[PDB]
C-alpha cells in the first residue's frame, strides 16, 4: 500500500571535480581535454607542397635541393628540419621575417630583372658547394660576378630593374666576404669595393668583409643575402664596383597559405584545420594537452591532463 | 545536496533502472513494481545535451606561427614570446578548471531539483490521501491497485475516489 | 526550472497583470479580481537591478596606441601584435559568452525562488484552513470575501478563526 | 472558495541564451555589446590641438605645414591620413617608436642650441620641396650644412649640445645620402666621408651613401633622420667632416597626452573617453564588437555580434 | 534569498550559538534547552573547506624577467609589453572579481537550502504530530519532555507511539 | 511541546560582494588577493649570489668590481641599481639581450685563450680609469693591444680560439674609438685600420671611428664591445692589425638560476618562491596588489585592492 520514489545508479561510477569537492562520483562524465594525436600532416582537399630538403628562402634564391620547388600555387606549404637554404656559407639579414612572409605566402610568381653586363665581368660565377646535374653550379636565381681576368679591377657597373606589375616584387641580392686579402685581389682587384643599392624606400651600402674563417662544406669564403620590396612603378639602381651577387630574377608572392613547420609524413586520406610539430589534432572539444604551439583552427591549450565534465548525476551505489 | 533529494532523504538510487533516470518502486495486494518517468528523465537529458552543445561550437580563430619550430628567433623577443605564451596558458587552463568545475556543481544540483520537483508533484497530486514516508516514499492509506498506481504516474489520478475511504484509514 | 514553479507546477501566470511580477487571483461567491503583490516583486527586482548595475560600471584601464592606423608595421612584430590582439579578443568573446550564460541561468531560476518563497509563505499561513490542488491554486474549506482574500494578501491572516469550521468541511 | 498564484508576461516575447538551452524566452532583455558608434570625435572638456594637413613627426624638424604648432600645449592629438611629414625624400630610423613619444605627450617646447659654424661652412642650405610663399626653403629647425664654394672640401666640425635644463630633451639629426659620386665631391669634398655622434647614453657611427635613385619630389638625394634623448646634466657632441644637417633649436616634451588618429568632423556638444578610426564611443555596456583597435578608456573587444542579459523572467505564452 | 531559510519564513539567526551553524530550542513543561546539530553543520562546513582548499593550490608556472627594472628597454618593442601586460591584468582583475562575486553567491545559497535541508528532515519524522506556524517552528500537539525532545534531534524519533495522543488534540 | 529550527549570526558582520548584491553581509571571510608584501630577499634554501655595485656583464669582461664573481655558481642571481661594468666609458652592442643571457644561467666557468703575440706588440697596455690597487690595470679578461714602439705600424696579427668542450662558449671583444686623429698613429701606426672576426655561424668587420666627444671618467676615448656565442667543435678567427681588444679568456654559463632586479636587504632565514622589485611575496593566496613586474612562481597580479571571499552564511541581525 505504498508508492515509492528514486533515481538510477551505476555499479561503477566517474570521478569529478566540483567547487566543493574534486572527489565527486556521478554516474557518467566525458573528457573535454583532447589527449589524441595524429602523426600525420592531414592534407584531404588542401592543395599541399611538402619542401623535403629544402628551406623557404631557398625557393627565392635557387639552391640546388630546393631546384624543384622555385614556383607553384598552394594554400598550404610544409617545412622540415635540417632544410638547406645556403648551399654556399652564409645567411640572410633578418631571416626569420622573410621566412615566415613565406609561409604566409600562396604561391611564388618568377619575373627576370633583365641585366645586361660588359665584356669585363664574368656573369658565369660557380661553386664546388652549388653541385647541379653533377658538375659546378651557382644559386638560380642569382649570377655571381667576378673580374674576366685576374687582377682587373671590376668595372663600375650601374644595373636598374624597373617594375611594371601592379602587385609588389620582392628583390633578393648577395653580399660575398672573401676569405683573404690575397684571394680578394684575385676576384675582383685591388681597388676599394663598394655596393650601394638604391630605391625609393631603401638605401643601403656594403663593404665586403675579408679575414680569415673556419672551413664550411669545404670553404672559408661567405655570402650573406639581403631582400627588400619595390612598389609597383619604382625603380631600384644598383651601382657597384664588385662584390655583389646580382639578382637575375625577383619573386612575387600570389596569395595568402598556411605555413606549417612539422617532420610527420603527410597523408591525404584525413583532413584536418590544426596542426603542431608532432601532425594534426582533430576533435570537436575546446581544449589541448599537446603542445603550446599551434597553426590555423585550434583548440586552446591546457596544462592538465584530463578534465571530466559531468553528464549525469550523482552515483550513490547500493 | 543543494535541493537535498539526490543522495538526500532517499537513501540511494535503484542499480535496476535501466530505461531511465527517475521512476517509482510500488508495492501492493497485486505485487511489486517498476517504472521509470519521461518528464522528469528528459528534462535532465534535454539540459546536459544543450550544456555540451555549447562546448563543441568551435571557434573560427585562425592562427599563424610566430614562434619558429627549427631555426633561432631573436632572444629579446624569444622571451616575448614565451612569456605571452605561457601567459595565455595560464589563463586558458585555470579558466577550464573553472568551466569543468562550475559546470559540474551546477549539473547536480540541476538534476537534484527535478527528482524534488516529481517528489513534490506526486505529494500534491496524492493530496490528503496519502502521507510522507521519511525515505522519498508515500504512505497510501486506501487499496490502491495496479492500475491505481498507473493513474498517478499517467497524472490522471483522482482524491476525490478515495478521500472517505483514505481518511477514515488514517484515523481508524 | 529548478524550484519547479515557473514553467513547473503552475502552468501560467497572466497577460493581464501588468501591476506586478507576482500576484494572486481571487475566487468567491462576491465574484473574481486580481491584485499584485509588492514585497516579492522588488524582491526579485532588487537581484536584478544589483546585478544590472554590476555591470555597466566602467573601469578605467586606459589603453595607448601601439598600431598605426596610416604608418606601416614591421612586419615581424605585426605577427607578434596580431597574434597577441587575436587571443586577448578570444579570451573576451568567451568570458563575454560565459557570463552571459552564467548570469541568464541563475536570473531564471532566482525567479522561480521568489514564487516558491511566495507559494510557501501562503501554505503555511493558512495551515489546515486550506489545501492545494497542485495546479498552483490553495483552496480554503469555508467562504472567504474580499476582506477574507484581502487577508492573506496583507499577511494578516489568523489560522485559528477558521480552524474547526474548514476541518468539518475537509471530513464531512 | 479559492485563492491562486502566478506571474507575469509579454505577448512579444525576446531570446537569450543561457548554459542549457540555446533559445529561451525571457519577458525583457538588454543588449550588452554596443554596436552603435557616431563618427564624430568628441572634443568637449578636452583642450585639442588638430595636426591637421602635417604630420606628429613633422612638428620637431619643423615641415611648412607645422608651421603654426611648433610649440603648444594639449591634453588630446589627433592625427590624420597623408600628413605631410618630410618635405625633402626620407625616412626616420624607428619612425614609429619617436611617432608614438609624441602621442604620449601633452605638448611640445623649443629650446635653441646655438650652433656656430666656421667661415668654410654654410648653414644656408634650402630645398625647392619645402614651399615658403613660393620660394626656395628649408626645415625650420634644421640648418643643411654644405661647403661654400662649389668644388670644396668640408672641414673637420665638432659642434656640442648642452642639456642645462631639469628635464631630458630630444635631439634630432639626419645624414644626408648623395645621388652620385660627382655630388659627393661637390659640396661636401673629394676626401674621405664619416659621421660620428657621441655622448654619455649615446653613441653611434653614421656614413652616407652614394648611387642613383628614383626622384621622388624631383629629388634624387635623400635624408635618414636619427634620433637620441639627452639625459638632463649631459652634453651630446657632433663630430662631422660633412653630411649632416645640424639642429637649430631641440625639442623638449612635456605632459601626457592622448593619441588619436582618426579622419573624422570634429565636435565639441559631445564629451566620449575612447575613439577609434572612424569615431567616437559613448556606452556603458561593458563589450563592443566595432573595432579591435581602440585607444583611451574602452570596453573590452568581442567577436559576437549580440548577446542579451535578462532583464525580466521566464515568459511562458498564456 | 533563494531557498528563504536564512532571510526568509525565518525572521532573524540567534546570536548566541557557539557549538553549531544550525540548530534547534525546545519549550516544554521543563524549559527552554539548546543543542546544535553535528550533521547538518558538516556538510555546510565542508563545502566551504573544499573551496579553500582549490584557492591554496600552486600555480607553480614560473615567470622570469622580461623588461630591464633599472636600465632602459627600446621604445616599440617596450611600449607592445606595457599593451600586453596591461591586458593580461586587465582579464585577471574580471577573473578575481567574477570569481570572488559568484562563489560567495554559492556560499549564501548554500546554507540557505542546508537547513531547509534539516527543515524537512524533522518535518517527516513528526509527520502529523505537529503544525507549521510559518516562523520556522514546529508545534507539537503530544507532551514531548527532554527525552522526547532528544529523540527529534538524535534522530531516533518513533512517531507511532506519540500518534494516537496528537490526532486527538489536532481536530479537537 | 514546542520545537524551533534555525542558525547561527554574529553582531559585527564582514561585507562582501555578491552578484545580485553590493553591500552583502556575512557571519565570516577571508582575503583573496595580497596587499601585505616583504621588504626582503628570502634566499634560505638557495645558493646565491649579491653582485652588488657590480653589473652581470662585468662579470665577463672582468671590471675591477667582479674580480670575486669570474668564476662560481649558483640558482639565484642578484641585481643592484646603478651598477658597473664600464671603468673606461662605451656601450655593448645589444647589450640587454646579452645582460639577460647572464641573469638566465646558473654559474660562469672561465677557460683561457692563451692568445700569443710578437716582439713588437705590448698586450699588457693599461688604464687608470680601471685601477686596481691604486695603480693602473684593465679588464681582467682582455687585453689591450698597442704598438711597443710609440708610433710605428701594429703587425697584421691573426688570432684563433678553439672551441674543444662538449657545449657552447661566450666570446667578448672591444673595439677602440680614439679622440684625436694623433691616437690611432701613437698607438697602432698610421697606416689604415680594419678588424675582421669571423667564424662558421658569425663573421663582420667593424672600423675604428675618430672623433671628439665629451669625457667620461677623465677619458674622451671609448672602447665599445661585441660578442657572439662559438658552437662546440667551431672556431673564431681574429684578423686585426690593432684598433681590437682581444679576449684573454672565454666564458662557458652553467645551467640554470633566477635572475632578479632588486634592491632589498637580504635574508637568508626566510624562503620565498616570488620575487619583485621591493623584496618578496610571501603567501598561499592567489592574488596580488603589489607589482605587475614579478619573477618566480607568482600570484596572479590584479587591479584591486581587496576582495573578500565569504567562509559563512548570511549574518542577520537583530
Ligand atoms: C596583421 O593584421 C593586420 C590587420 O588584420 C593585417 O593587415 C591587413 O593586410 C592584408 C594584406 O594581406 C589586407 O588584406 C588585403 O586587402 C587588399 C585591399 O584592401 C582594401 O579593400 C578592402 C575591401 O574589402 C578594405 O576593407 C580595405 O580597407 C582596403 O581598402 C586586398 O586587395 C587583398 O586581397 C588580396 O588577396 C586576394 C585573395 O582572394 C587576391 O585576389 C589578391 O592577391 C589580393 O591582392 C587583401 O584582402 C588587409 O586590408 C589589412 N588589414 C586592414 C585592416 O587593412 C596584417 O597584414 C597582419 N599581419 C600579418 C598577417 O602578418
Ligand atoms: C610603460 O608603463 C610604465 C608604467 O606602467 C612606464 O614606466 C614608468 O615610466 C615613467 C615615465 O614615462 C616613470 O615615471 C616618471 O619618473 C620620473 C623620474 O622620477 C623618478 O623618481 C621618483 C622619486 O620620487 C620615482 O617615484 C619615480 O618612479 C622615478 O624613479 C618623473 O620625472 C616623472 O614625474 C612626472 O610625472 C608625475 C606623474 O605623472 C607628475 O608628478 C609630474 O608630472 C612629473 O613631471 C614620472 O613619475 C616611471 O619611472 C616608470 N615606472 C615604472 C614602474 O617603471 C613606462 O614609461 C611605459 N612605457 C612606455 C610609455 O613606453
Ligand atoms: C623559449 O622556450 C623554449 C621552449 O621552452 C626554449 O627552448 C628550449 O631551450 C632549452 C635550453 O636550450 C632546451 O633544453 C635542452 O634540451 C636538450 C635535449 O634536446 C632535445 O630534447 C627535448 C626534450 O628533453 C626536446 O624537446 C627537443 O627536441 C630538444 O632538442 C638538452 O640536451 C639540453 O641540456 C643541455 O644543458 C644542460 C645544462 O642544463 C647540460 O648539462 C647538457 O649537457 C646539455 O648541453 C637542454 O636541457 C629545450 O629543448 C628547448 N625547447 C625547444 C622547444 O626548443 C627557449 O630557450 C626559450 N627562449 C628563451 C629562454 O629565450
Ligand atoms: C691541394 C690543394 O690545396 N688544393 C688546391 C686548392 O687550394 C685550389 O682550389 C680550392 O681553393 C680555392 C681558393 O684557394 C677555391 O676556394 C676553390 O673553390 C672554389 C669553389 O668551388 O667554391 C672554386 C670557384 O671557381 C671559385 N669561384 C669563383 C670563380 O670565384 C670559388 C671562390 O674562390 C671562393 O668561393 C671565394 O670565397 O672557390 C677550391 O677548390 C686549386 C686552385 O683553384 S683556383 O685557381 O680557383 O684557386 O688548386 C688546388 O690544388
Ligand atoms: C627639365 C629638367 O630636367 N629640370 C632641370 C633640373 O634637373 C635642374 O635642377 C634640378 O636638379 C638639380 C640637380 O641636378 C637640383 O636637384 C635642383 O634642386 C635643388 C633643390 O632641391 O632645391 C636646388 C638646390 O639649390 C640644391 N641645394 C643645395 C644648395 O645643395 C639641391 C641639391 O642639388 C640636392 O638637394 C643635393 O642632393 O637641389 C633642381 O632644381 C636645372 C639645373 O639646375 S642646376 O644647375 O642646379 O643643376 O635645370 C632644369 O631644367
Ligand atoms: C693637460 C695636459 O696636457 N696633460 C697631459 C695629459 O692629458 C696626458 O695624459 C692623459 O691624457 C691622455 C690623452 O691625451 C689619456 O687620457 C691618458 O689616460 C690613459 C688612460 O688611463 O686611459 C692612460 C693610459 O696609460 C693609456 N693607455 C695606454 C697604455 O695606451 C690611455 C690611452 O692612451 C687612451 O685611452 C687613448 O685614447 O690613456 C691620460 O693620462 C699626458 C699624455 O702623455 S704621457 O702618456 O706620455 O704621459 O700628457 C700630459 O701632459
Ligand atoms: C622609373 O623609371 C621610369 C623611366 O623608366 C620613370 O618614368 C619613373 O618616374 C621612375 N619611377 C619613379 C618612382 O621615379
Ligand atoms: C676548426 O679548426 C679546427 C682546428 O683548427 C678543426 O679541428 C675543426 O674541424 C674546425 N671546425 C670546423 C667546423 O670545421
Ligand atoms: C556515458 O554514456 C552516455 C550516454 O550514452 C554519454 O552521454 C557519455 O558520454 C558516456 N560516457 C563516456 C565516457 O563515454
Ligand atoms: C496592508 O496594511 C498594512 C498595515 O498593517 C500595510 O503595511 C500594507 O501596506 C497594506 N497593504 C496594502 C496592499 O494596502
Ligand atoms: C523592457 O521594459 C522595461 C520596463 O520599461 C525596461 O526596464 C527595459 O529596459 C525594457 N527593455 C527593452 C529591450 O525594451
Ligand atoms: C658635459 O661636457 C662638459 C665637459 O667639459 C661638462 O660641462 C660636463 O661635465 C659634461 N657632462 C657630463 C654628464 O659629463
Ligand atoms: C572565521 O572565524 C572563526 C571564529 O569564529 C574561525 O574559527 C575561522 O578560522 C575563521 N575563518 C576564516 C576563513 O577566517
Amino acid at each position: 500500500d505504498k508508492i515509492c520514489l528514486g533515481h538510477h545508479a551505476v555499479a561503477n561510477g566517474t570521478i569529478v571535480k566540483t567547487l566543493t569537492n574534486e572527489q565527486e562520483e556521478v554516474t557518467n562524465a566525458t573528457e573535454t581535454v583532447e589527449s589524441t594525436s595524429l602523426d600525420r600532416l592531414c592534407m584531404k582537399g588542401r592543395s599541399h607542397k611538402d619542401l623535403g630538403n629544402c628551406h623557404p628562402i631557398g625557393m627565392l634564391i635557387g639552391t640546388p635541393a630546393c631546384d624543384l620547388h622555385l614556383t607553384g600555387t598552394w594554400d598550404t606549404l610544409i617545412e622540415r628540419e635540417n632544410a638547406i637554404a645556403y648551399c654556399y656559407p652564409g645567411a640572410t639579414v633578418n631571416e626569420e621575417a622573410l621566412r615566415q612572409k613565406i609561409m604566409e605566402s600562396g604561391g611564388i610568381s618568377k619575373i627576370s630583372t633583365g641585366f645586361t653586363y660588359g665584356s669585363s665581368i664574368n656573369s658565369a660565377g660557380t661553386t664546388k658547394a652549388c653541385m647541379r646535374n653533377g658538375g659546378n653550379s651557382f644559386y638560380a636565381e642569382l649570377k655571381w660576378l667576378v673580374s674576366k681576368s685576374k687582377g682587373q679591377n671590376f668595372p663600375q657597373t650601374t644595373n636598374t630593374y624597373r617594375n611594371t606589375d601592379t602587385a609588389e616584387h620582392l628583390i633578393m641580392w648577395g653580399i660575398h666576404h672573401p676569405s683573404s686579402t690575397q684571394e680578394k685581389n684575385d676576384l675582383y682587384g685591388t681597388q676599394s669595393l663598394s655596393i650601394s643599392v638604391g630605391s625609393s624606400t631603401y638605401q643601403s651600402n656594403f663593404v665586403p668583409v675579408v679575414g680569415a674563417r673556419p672551413q664550411v662544406n669545404g670553404q672559408s669564403g661567405r655570402i650573406d643575402f639581403h631582400w627588400t620590396l619595390v612598389q609597383p612603378g619604382d625603380n631600384i639602381t644598383f651601382s657597384h664596383n664588385g662584390g655583389l651577387i646580382a639578382p637575375s630574377r625577383v619573386s612575387k608572392l600570389i596569395g595568402r597559405g598556411l605555413g606549417i613547420q612539422s617532420d610527420a609524413p603527410i597523408d591525404n586520406n584525413c583532413e584536418s584545420k590544426c596542426f603542431w610539430r608532432g601532425g594534426s589534432i582533430n576533435t570537436r572539444l575546446p581544449f589541448q594537452n599537446l603542445s603550446p604551439r599551434t597553426v590555423g583552427q585550434c583548440p586552446k591549450y591546457v596544462n592538465k591532463k584530463s578534465l571530466m565534465l559531468a553528464t549525469g548525476m550523482r552515483n550513490v551505489p547500493e | 545536496g543543494l535541493f537535498g533529494a539526490i543522495a538526500g532523504f532517499i537513501e540511494n538510487g535503484w542499480e535496476g533502472m535501466v530505461d531511465g533516470w527517475y521512476g517509482f518502486r510500488h508495492q501492493n495486494a497485486q505485487g511489486t513494481g517498476q517504472a521509470a518517468d519521461y518528464k522528469s528523465t528528459q528534462a535532465a537529458i534535454d539540459q546536459i545535451t544543450g550544456k555540451l552543445n555549447r562546448l563543441i561550437e568551435k571557434t573560427n580563430t585562425e592562427f599563424e606561427s610566430i614562434e619558429s619550430e627549427f631555426s633561432e628567433i631573436e632572444h629579446q623577443i624569444g622571451n616575448v614570446i614565451n612569456w605571452t605564451k605561457d601567459s595565455i596558458t595560464d589563463i586558458w587552463t585555470y579558466q577550464a578548471e573553472l568551466l569543468v568545475a562550475m559546470e559540474n556543481q551546477h549539473t547536480i544540483d540541476m538534476a537534484d531539483s527535478e527528482m524534488l520537483n516529481l517528489y513534490e508533484r506526486v505529494r500534491k497530486q496524492l493530496r490528503q490521501n496519502a502521507e510522507e514516508d521519511g525515505k522519498g516514499c508515500f504512505e497510501i492509506y486506501h487499496a490502491c491497485d495496479d492500475s491505481c498506481m498507473e493513474s498517478i504516474r499517467n497524472n490522471t489520478y483522482d482524491h476525490s475516489q478515495y478521500r472517505e475511504e483514505a481518511l477514515l484509514n488514517r484515523l481508524n
